[PDB]
RNA sequence: AAGCUCGUAUCAGUUUUAUGAGGUAAAGCGAAUGAUUAGAGGUUCCGGGGUCGAAAUGACCUUGACCUAUUCUCAAACUUUAAAUAUGUAAGAAGUCCUUGUUACUUAAUUGAACGUGGACAUUUGAAUGAAGAGCUUUUAGUGGGCCAUUUUUGGUAAGC
RNA sequence: GAGAACAGAAAUCUCCAGUAGAACAAAAGGGUAAAAGCCCCCUUGAUUUUGAUUUUCAGUGUGAAUACAAACCAUGAAAGU
RNA sequence: GGUUGCGGCCAUAUCUACCAGAAAGCACCGUUUCCCGUCCGAUCAACUGUAGUUAAGCUGGUAAGAGCCUGACCGAGUAGUGUAGUGGGUGACCAUACGCGAAACUCAGGUGCUGCAAUCU
RNA sequence: GCCCGGAUAGCUCAGUCGGUAGAGCAGGGGAUUAGGAAUCCCCGUGUCCUUGGUUCGAUUCCGAGUCCGGGCACCA
């Protein structure tokens, strides 16, 4: 015994509801799958620079 | 000649582009020598371009950019006779001549010829340029044939064995030097010395000198005018290569009949288009003529 | 049965720029494309490698992430009621910068110009974008353009 | 007017199609052997079809390229046995040409029997100099219609020296 | 069995013309679009009538090839074979389906076929001289029995069958612009090269008579 | 439902501006593909059915297929072209610029890349409109048989299918 | 298309045209001409570690695929793949 | 301004036919000992720049040329289209209100622009 | 009426992936034999249903028309 089998009638308002909002940037983002090869290297150079920035302190 | 491409042909022919209908130039040779990798985002590849005309050679070191590609240095084989070369200006130590020049040229004029010395003590030997440590990387370049067929025994190579000898760090296998015996796998310095220093053809200069002198002087005449042997050629060669490690820059020519005069009157003789009006006045004068029933 | 494949419903999105097969162009590979700068996606047929889904076609995203021959695109697709962030990995063919940065920086320049002027001047500088705005009390005049008088024209065949 | 389109000889090609494969193929081959001096080059089949009684790629025929003087001469060989008669067909609108024989025995080769007798078909082709335009890599090109060989040039060509004799049209 | 015409009177379905899927259809009851003296100069015959549909349906091969038969008879009877060149100005290629034990799989097979036609759209038309005029419009008149909707009889303000209206048909036949393919004409333009223009019509910068 | 952090803060089923993508409607077939009517003339090269000395490796017919230029009509799975409505992205302080710090990565290289220091540029922080707030979290019921209208639209002759 | 003995609709060899009407194992579509097609040389990157991502999608898996990195290799004159 | 070399965009660059091309350059061209390769020094490889040449390639000009490109109150504000009505029409389907807006065609105009270096009366 | 299968000499029946028209009978003429059945031989004769494409050429490759021949839908 049939049925109906597909629809997308009241879902765009029920989702609009409470819906799209919006994908919420952020400063400082992250280094998911970027290349491992300059991750290696930017993280010397952070410990470098921070190293100066300090001993710049005294 | 009846095969009248139609409008529909023509209007769903797509064109090449203008280097592959000239015929010159292989995009898919230049992609693969021009990409680079996106993570140095401006790091030139520099090529080699070398081109055998047949009464000239064309060295070039060159970039690639949007607008167009960028010369750093060029060597021209009409060049050696500054160092003292002027017959036998397409042959394999011509080549390999050219090499050394463009390679020296560029290291001096970008600073670093005090290292990267090269060997300058040829005895053709396969060897590259190695690194100072402490210090700077030698200079890398990839050689562009072109259209130009790899085969071994060819004076493009002459060419590579001069800019490695001269000081880049051109990379390249010795498999298609000549000299290089195959089964073996193994290179014959003193035959490549000898294809720099014209020992191929000084021989050949011996061999026509006891085989056919007419030959001889129909070719060689210039070296029979300038009183010139075939074992001279080794020592030639040799003051050459000296002269260009002395300096092996790039001193032009002086051009009399300077950009402008050369505009005013080297090139005067092309006609150029008519104008809307004219094409009007001759469709005009053709139907005054073609006005009759025949 | 039902059909639901990578490349599904892509007869003539990935068809090819007619009377522009070929060999592409070597501008596509000296273009420059740093961490930050925003590209447009268009897929090229005769590349299959790097392709992305279709569903990334005529979308604009950031780049996260530059390799040999590929960068990554940062773009945020709409599921339901939430956005998602992807993370692409496309050769570049399929790529090309935003002329809309563009704009906005040549506003932005043009900004600090007029300010600096008005700055120079002891004057006004008012940069923001205003929009179009009606139109003011005009005159024209009847010298040489006389008013000519027009009516319908009846019904007639033109077949 | 003629300070370099004089004319010429390209090359000329000979052949000779078998119909199948085996001794009488490598028979041929040595007619051409021994006849040009160059090794000959084999040709296959295209596709198979069963009223030849032949296969796809079966080497079926032989033929060679012979240029230079050497094809000129024997091109002289085989004109002779043509009785420096020729007919129109014949003739390539491009200007080549060439017409077909028996017996290849008839000029220089002698018998062999072991060899075994056969006929042949030969074709030359004309051209003048800088035809290596449409040949060479770099610059690849095409001809001006100030040349380009053609029916009538060669056939003046080919009256003009041999002391030929053309025929009915 | 020919099941009634209302059925498919109307443009219901998108066109589905046969095809490498859509194959083994049956032909055409219709197959004759042009008689009369198709065989006639463009100056035997100025005039023209247009028969139009007014509206927007779909038309049987069926009734097509009857009204032709009709109207081409009323010609024949009357002013005979050679007075006229009608033109059918409408082709079936429209595939109807038929489902002809339930509604499951119950995409037809095909029927006929039917010409889709619109408002203004010609259906027949005819060329004759202008002292047939009341009978080429009786004829196009008893065709209208033969076919569902409403279709109008137009007369038609040009010169025959090509283009052109009278006037301006004559003064490029008068300055020599016109060249008689068989049955119908090719113009002169001011675009291609100037010899072939001359030697397709040569008088036209030629002082004609 | 409980609320939590903040509070004018960043937003919005919207427009505008700039930039992108699309292949539907449409239009078109003397533009490709496929289909299709009519004639044109030309196909000496003969494919076919005739006449001409059974003669024809020769002319005259019709008769093809092809050639050239025209002509009538068409497409959900053909298309050059190519809308409307829809759709993505940007409209800055998380900015614009300078400066030169770092680094085993990259460079022929103090070149590059990333990330920072210090310094100038907020009255207008830099389209419109609104903002009876913005954001975030946990938890759990009920639902998980649907139906009608307008328009587009599939099958079916059709239907309150 | 023009030509050539056997040899013809069609065997094989020429020359001209030929934007792809060819072929790319297969269904259809896309794509492709100094190739991704045809011939020829050498190869085993159809390998190794463990991650990221895209499609389907619950942003779960499976399947498939993309891009990298540390490795080992091939090929090429090399860029490179 | 030419020419060459390397290129960009990749027909305003192509295609058919016909003209011209001073300077050099390119190319044709001269040869076949060596490398190498071909059935074949044709191609490819190598030597010379000598033996000869612009005839061809190549450049430019020419054609109411094809094609291509661009544009227009030419077509057409048409076709088509978002929204509205207790608007019309038996219905098909159509008009109307606010807005968007085509392609075909016609007509006009044009037929490679240009980067780096070298050389050129 | 839809699911399938056929159409050939006068009749009947054969078709190598297409080149051709096969077999018998009916039927003309002998042959035969002292005569005749018998038989051996040869005349023939056929759009291979209908038209349409189909290719070089199709009758054997397809599509449509026609005349037939084999099934079919259960349970209330």
């Amino acid at each position: 015994a049939k049925s109906k089998n597909h629809t997308a009638h009241n879902q765009t308002r029920k989702a609009h509801r409470n819906g799209i909002k919006k994908p919420k940037t952020y400063k400082y983002p992250s280094l998911k799958g970027v290349d491992p090869k300059f991750r290696r290297n930017h993280k010397h150079a952070l410990h470098g620079t921070a190293k100066a920035l300090a001993a710049a302190k005294k | 000649q009846k095969d009248a491409k139609s409008s529909a042909y023509s209007s769903r022919f797509q064109t090449p582009f203008r280097r592959r209908r000239e015929g010159k130039t292989d995009y898919y040779q230049r992609k693969r020598l021009v990409t680079q990798h996106k993570a140095k985002y401006n790091t030139p590849k520099y090529r080699l371009v070398v081109r055998f005309t047949n009464k000239d050679i064309i060295c070039q070191i060159i970039s690639s950019t949007i607008t167009g590609d960028v010369v750093l240095a060029a060597a021209y084989s009409h060049e050696l006779p500054r160092y003292g070369i002027t017959h036998g200006l397409t042959n394999w130590a011509a080549a390999y001549a050219t090499g050394l020049l463009i390679a020296r040229r560029t290291l001096q004029k970008l600073g670093l010829d005090e290292t990267y010395k090269g060997v300058e003590e040829v005895e053709g030997e396969y060897e590259l340029t190695e690194a100072v440590e402490d210090g700077p990387r030698p200079f890398k370049v990839f050689l562009d044939i072109g259209l130009q067929r790899t085969t071994t025994g060819a004076r493009v190579f002459g060419a590579l064995k001069g800019a490695s000898d001269g000081g880049l760090y051109v990379p390249h296998s010795e498999n298609r030097f000549p000299g290089w015996d195959f089964e073996t796998e193994e290179i014959d310095p003193e035959l490549l010395r000898s294809y720099i220093f014209g020992g191929h053809v000084s021989q050949y200069m011996e061999e026509l000198a006891d085989d056919d002198e007419e030959r001889f002087s129909e070719l060689f005449k210039g070296y029979l005018a300038d009183d010139i042997d075939a074992d001279s050629l080794e020592d030639i060669y040799t003051s050459a290569h000296e002269a260009i490690r002395a300096d092996p820059a790039f001193k032009p020519t002086e051009k009399k009949f300077t950009k402008e005069q050369y505009a005013a009157e080297s090139k005067k003789y092309r006609q150029t288009k008519l104008s809307k009006e004219e094409r009007a006045a001759r469709v005009a004068a053709k139907i005054a003529a073609l006005a009759g029933q025949q | 049965g039902k059909s639901h494949g990578y490349r599904s419903r892509t007869r003539y999105m990935f068809q090819r720029d007619f009377r522009k097969h070929g060999a592409v162009h070597l501008s596509t590979y000296l273009k420059v494309y740093k961490v930050g700068d925003i590209v447009d996606i268009k897929a090229n047929g005769s590349i299959q490698k790097g392709m992305p889904h279709k569903f990334y076609q005529g979308k604009t995203g950031v780049v996260y992430n530059v390799t040999k021959s590929s960068v990554g695109v940062i773009i945020n697709k709409m599921v339901g009621n939430r956005y998602l962030e992807k993370r692409l990995n496309l050769r570049v063919e399929h790529i090309k910068h935003s002329k809309c940065r563009q704009e906005f920086l040549e506003r932005v320049k043009a900004n600090a110009a007029k300010r600096a002027e008005a700055k120079a001047q002891g004057v006004a500088v008012q940069l923001k974008r205003q929009p179009a705005q009606p139109r003011e009390s005009r005159i024209v005049s009847t010298e040489g353009n006389v008013p000519q008088t027009l009516a319908p024209v009846p019904y007639e065949t033109f077949i | 007017q003629n300070p370099m389109r004089d004319l010429k000889i390209e090359k000329l090609v000979l052949n000779i199609s078998v119909g199948e494969s085996g001794d009488r193929l490598t028979r041929a081959s040595k007619v051409l052997e021994q006849l040009s001096g160059q090794t000959p080059v084999q040709s296959k089949a295209r596709y198979t079809v069963r009223t030849f009684g032949i296969r796809r790629n079966e080497k079926i025929a032989v033929h060679v390229t012979v240029r230079g003087p050497k094809a000129e001469e024997i091109l002289e060989r085989g004109l002779k046995v043509k009785e420096y008669q020729l007919r129109d067909r014949n003739f390539s609108a491009t200007g080549n040409f060439g017409f077909g024989i028996d017996e290849h025995i008839d000029l220089g080769i002698k018998y062999d029997p072991s060899i075994g007798i056969f006929g042949m078909d030969f074709y030359v082709v004309m051209n003048r100099p800088g035809a290596r335009v449409t040949r060479r890599k770099r610059c690849k090109g095409t001809v001006g219609n100030s040349h380009k060989t053609t029916k009538e040039d060669t056939v003046s060509w080919f009256k003009q020296k041999y002391d030929a004799d053309v025929l009915d049209k | 069995a020919r099941r009634p015409a209302r059925c498919y009177r109307y443009q219901k379905n998108k066109p589905y013309p046969k095809s490498r899927y859509n194959r083994a259809v049956p032909d055409s009851k219709i197959r004759i679009y042009d008689l009369g003296k198709k065989k006639a100069t463009v100056d035997e015959f100025p005039l023209c009538v247009h028969l139009v549909s007014n509206e927007l349906e779909q038309l049987s091969s069926e009734a097509l090839e009857a009204a032709r038969i009709c109207a081409n008879k009323y010609m024949t009877t009357v002013s005979g074979r050679d007075a006229f060149h009608l033109r059918v100005r409408v082709h079936p290629f429209h595939v109807l389906r038929i489902n002809k034990q339930g509604m499951r799989g119950a995409w037809g097979k095909p029927h006929g076929l039917a010409a889709r036609v619109d408002i203004g759209q010609i259906i027949f038309s005819v060329r004759t001289k202008d002292s047939n005029k009341d009978v080429v419009v009786e004829g196009l008149r008893r065709a209208r029995y033969k076919f569902p909707g409403q279709q109008k009889i137009i007369l038609s303000k040009k010169w025959g069958f090509t283009n052109l209206d009278r006037p301006e048909y004559l003064k490029k036949r008068e300055a020599g612009e016109v060249k008689d393919d068989g049955a119908f004409v090719k113009f002169l333009s001011k675009k291609g090269s100037l010899e072939n223009n001359i030697r397709e019509f040569p008088e036209y910068f030629a002082a004609q008579a």
